[PDB]
């Protein structure tokens, strides 16, 4: 029996079986709700739609996200991308399958309950496990040690493992991702002339944000080239054909990953974040952290993001000390990619959450199963 | 002259009436101290 | 963590992966005596009932004069390693001057 | 270790030539690399001879290694003095505040 | 030990990889 | 001349003259500074707030403690702290004023040198001397042999003194302390639901740490007991108006003194500190260790710790001895009533370090003179 | 059959073959647990490292010593070290070869029990031998006579030897060595602001002792030496990148044998041992103990300890006659280099404990038949 691997991120749900590159369903996480009065009778009205249909139709759509920085807020809305994503995008019952789940570190409990009472309750599985995703991304790395950066659409978290023992009193976690950039990326469209207000056209904003942003390696000569001649600036094309052109605000959307006081935040940065969790490490384990540096997710894709955290290790770091950063290309599905790995693994066939352990214990096994 | 003038030699309570000896008194001291 | 013939032909190549300064050094406090390559010339019989202690020996001994290869590439790998630490030192040092 | 390198040229030579297609470029490199660092001791002996007549120590008396530890421990006490000076002008500019 | 001398003298990673390239 | 005793803790700064009972000005050691932009011009907008005021506005401060485990990294903030507690607090110029001043052991030296050199030219007393706080403990316990287990916000330490003679082989020193505990809280109460991220929320965790948490007397029993009914879960209300109640977090939090690998310590706990501080000791005197265990610091003001305490000891102990911990009620401010007792005391007055004595000796007589 | 050497001393186990010229399996005494929670499932996790393995993965590890002044007190880490000596370093059959032991004097008798009846009962030989390490080390030093001093890591112990003949009244035991050494070390780099605390930091320290400190020819010369000029002062690097140089502790830490009260110990100095050892004998040989003065032990590598105990014995000793400290360049390993000998000796075949003589005698003969 194949396993499931359905990383439920706070943007993207990724779900699939064992054993794949791409997750056989990608789509975003969305439900949307008609806003508008429907005159017309029949042709296969519906009182929600989800996924991919959503997005097609969100001119006529308020659509929600369920997951917001981890935590699931509403559950209805849950339970409806679950059935989506089982019923509909892989056509699976999941009676006859388990599921690994994936979780951000430092998550409530009683999202763990839910998930775990809905999951043997609504879709009743023969097993589920409860999973961390930055041991996801070091297994798809193909490596043991170092310490991994996640940033999704909500959680950036960093986690390090030397020899398979993570430090727990090391994790970090940090409330600033995509999803963030995408709102202060709309707050600075505002400047050169361009409103995006609802939510549909969050969707058009995190596309120029995917498509034509890009990290700078230095903040302030970005600036000067900026401000002196406009060869940075780029045009994008909206679907009811209007062109924009956008300039030195390609390279401060991505910078509040480095630099978090732009949305308004106390906490420090991805670097100084990957820092301090590496000093807070026993002080043997150091020089095998600083040559495995690994980050994953959507948020870490743009075109000059290793080379500027290169940069600024390498600052903080002392200089002896070769600072190497794993970026592969794939690193976007890499956090499901792992659960490919683990899931398939031999020695995990022990660790799984059954239906008769849950069915003693009550929804609460899966704090002393799990991590 | 700053060298002269710093690097130069320079010129060149009612009385406790007790009858007792002082040995007993302070180690009464001592023992009420810790009440 | 190999057989005999892997290190047998990795010595008659001179390949420095694994091979640094120690272990060279007890190879060559274990060098095959006068008597012991005497007595390993005489065997006449089947090869496989011998130990593996005797076939280390004539696997090396099948290359020309293994001695003087051990002992330049044990030199060799010590007069870079010399090199690299007395040069910038001595440039230092006439720098200093 | 040029010495041993030259024995070793010399044993090599003598040798067969599947030793010396192998070794002999290694240890010419080796030979000329320590020959280069001879002459660069050679040079440091001459700005020893120079420091000698420039400090007015006797050639065969001064020692390098005791004039960089005094340079060492003088650069200390005038980063020291510096500081401390430092210091000094800043206490007496907030006791004037 | 006596009886144990007396009855003597007498994969994962390329599974998953081959499915990778289906996607 | 009246004398000053300024205990400058980790977390509070407890500063005051002599002979008196309670400490004038009992007051955190923070520096705030403004992270947001100020729109309203003038009106006194200070670039930084020290103490209470620090406290009022915490808002839209970042605020950062000099103090970190008894030794001071920033210095021009700690400077910022004196002048406060000398001109604001107690309102006295401190060059008319001796000022003794507690210390952690096992400090490094380098900190008593630059606060020798700063109370002797910037804040230039007549004299100071630099104590250490477990010796004062001993004083307000009134007492002569004892070992004093001293916990405060970064350092927890471990003194044992026989008829006035300290053990210096065996004063032990542990980096484990209040803020410790605060950040401990901060870990854990993500877990029922509550997020707390800033420096600003670590004055409410803080709080809610003074308020509600108690060490308990048997651990599995009480988490028994808050697993199998809800009448250990009590209630606390937010400055926003929202109500929590919090279960097992309430000794959770204390237990990481007895057990430092909650944080990720390999360190052993204070009870088997103190019983590795009294069998460093000579025999003879062990006895008399073992009924006059005293404990001060605001961290031991739990109201379960003195009970646990006694059962830790013996339980270490053999059963001949009466154990009996000295845990006064009013511990909290030991530190600086034995200084205001050691700074009254009339053969105290030859052991100050003078102004004359620095002037001729350097800033190193502070190592020759104080222990 | 050929003869085993092990020396199973309190830091380092020395073992190796009879007749060699240097010990071949010289590794330190250590039983590393992992201490953090390991999150990685498969290839291989171990739960007990012993030996260079506990040294390479020490960031992990809570590494506990077995030995401890010379009396093991875990019996079954010790089991493990001799497994490990024995199964993995040689390779050999401990039941097909003979074995001699090192122990130090003035141990407790169910020590030596424990060892004869764990070396006879799980990895029993056809002999083994207890012997004293003093006349191992005048074994190596190829005389007669001599006072041997032989410092490990937890026993600094005095003998005097005169024609073959040992003075056990004269024999003196010290429990003060380089493990002290090592804590003290951690004690006083606090001073300079690095702080070690864990038991993986305590190898570091003893790398920067083994490395960097020296036994001082005159203390107080030095003392004014390192106070008025940083020529003293040198400079290492820690596994994390960070530089450390230290001044004077590079000889305050060795200045602890000769001055036993810096750790708080009543007992003088070795000088004082080796000359009250001297003093104690008939008075006919002590002008052969004067020039025969044998030092082993890895404490003894400083490269300023024979000048400085020739000038301090000289100083004790009348000065009509000469005093010569024999310190070999390999008295490091000279326990086991005369345990060599004396394993290969051919009168010594007579004197093994066989394992029918401990079948009927009891493990009771290793008092009669050992000194
Ligand atoms: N090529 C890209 N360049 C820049 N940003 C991207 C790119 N691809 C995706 N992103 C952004 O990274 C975020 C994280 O993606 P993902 O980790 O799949 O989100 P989740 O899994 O939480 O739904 C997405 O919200 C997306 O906006
Ligand atoms: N009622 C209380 N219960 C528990 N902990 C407290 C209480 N009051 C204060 N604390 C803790 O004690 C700390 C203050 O200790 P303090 O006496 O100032 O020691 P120090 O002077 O070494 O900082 C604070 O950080 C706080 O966390
Ligand atoms: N080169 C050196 N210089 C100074 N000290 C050393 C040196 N080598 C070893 N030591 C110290 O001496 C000890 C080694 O002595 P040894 O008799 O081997 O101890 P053991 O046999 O108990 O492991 C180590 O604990 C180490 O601290
Ligand atoms: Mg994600
Ligand atoms: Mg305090
Ligand atoms: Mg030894």
């Amino acid at each position: 029996t194949t396993a499931l691997v359905c990383d439920n991120g706070s943007g993207l749900v990724k779900a699939g079986f064992a054993g794949d590159d791409a997750p056989r369903a990608v789509f975003p996480s969305i439900v949307g709700r008609p806003r508008h009065q429907g005159v017309m009778v029949g042709m296969g009205q519906k009182d929600s739609y989800v996924g991919d249909e959503a997005q097609s139709k969100r001119g006529i759509l308020t659509l929600k996200y369920p997951i917001e920085h981890g935590i699931i807020t509403n559950w209805d809305d849950m339970e409806k991308i679950w059935h989506h994503t089982f019923y509909n995008e892989l056509r699976v019952a999941p009676e006859e399958h388990p599921t690994l789940l994936t979780e951000a570190p430092l998550n409530p409990k009683a999202n763990r309950e839910k998930m775990t009472q809905i999951m043997f309750e609504t879709f009743n599985v023969p097993a589920m496990y409860v999973a961390i995703q930055a041991v996801l991304s070091l297994y798809a790395s193909g490596r043991t040690t170092g310490i991994v950066l996640d940033s999704g659409d909500g959680v950036t978290h960093n986690v390090p493992i030397y020899e398979g023992y993570a430090l727990p009193h090391a994790i970090m976690r940090l409330d600033l991702a995509g999803r963030d950039l995408t709102d202060y990326l709309m707050k600075i469209l505002t400047e050169r002339g361009y409103s995006f207000v609802t939510t549909a056209e969050r969707e058009i904003v995190r596309d120029i944000k995917e498509k034509l942003c890009y990290v700078a390696l230095d903040f302030e000569n970005e600036m000067a080239t900026a401000a002196s001649s406009s060869s940075l600036e780029k045009s994008y094309e909206l679907p009811d054909g209007q062109v924009i052109t956008i300039g030195n605000e390609r390279f401060r959307c991505p910078e509040t990953l480095f630099q978090p006081s732009f949305i308004g935040m106390e906490s420090a940065g991805i670097h100084e974040t990957t820092y301090n969790s590496i000093m807070k490490c026993d002080i043997d384990i150091r020089k095998d952290l600083y040559a495995n540096n690994v980050m994953s997710g959507g948020t870490t894709m743009y075109p000059g993001i290793a080379d500027r955290m290169q940069k600024e290790i390498t600052a903080l770091a002392p200089s002896t000390m070769k600072i190497k950063i794993i970026a592969p290309p794939e690193r976007k599905y890499s956090v499901w990619i792992g659960g490919s790995i683990l899931a398939s693994l031999s020695t995990f066939q022990q660790m799984w959450i059954t239906k008769q352990e849950y069915d003693e214990a009550g929804p609460s096994i899966v704090h002393r199963k799990c991590f | 002259s700053s060298i002269e003038r710093l690097f130069s030699f320079p010129a060149a309570e009612p009385k406790e009436i007790t009858f007792l000896d002082a040995k007993k008194s302070l180690n009464l001291n001592i023992f009420l101290k810790q009440f | 963590k190999c057989s005999n013939e892997e290190v047998a032909a990795m010595i008659r190549a001179g390949d420095t992966t694994k091979f640094d300064v120690e272990v060279l050094k007890q190879l060559l406090k274990l060098l095959p005596e006068k008597h012991e390559i005497e007595n390993l010339r005489a065997f006449t019989e089947e090869r496989a009932k011998l130990a593996s202690a005797d076939h280390f020996y004539l696997l090396l001994l099948a290359i020309p004069c293994y001695q003087l290869r051990i002992e330049c590439m044990l030199l060799c790998e010590g007069a870079a390693a010399v090199l690299d630490m007395v040069r910038p030192k001595a440039q230092l040092v006439l720098a200093a001057c | 270790n040029l010495k041993k390198l030259l024995e070793t040229e010399r044993k090599v030579s003598a040798s067969v030539a599947e030793v010396q297609e192998q070794y002999t470029e290694r240890l010419q490199a080796s030979i000329s690399a320590f020959r280069a660092l001879d002459e660069l001791f050679e040079a440091i002996e001459q700005k020893q001879r120079e420091l000698a007549d420039y400090l007015c120590e006797d050639a065969q008396q001064l020692s390098l290694e005791d004039t960089f530890s005094t340079m060492k421990a003088f650069r200390d006490l005038f980063l020291r003095a510096l500081k401390e000076n430092k210091d000094r002008k800043e206490q007496a500019a907030k006791a004037e505040r | 030990r006596k009886q144990q001398l007396a009855e003597e003298e007498a994969c994962v990673i390329d599974a998953l990889l081959a499915d990778i390239r289906k996607g």
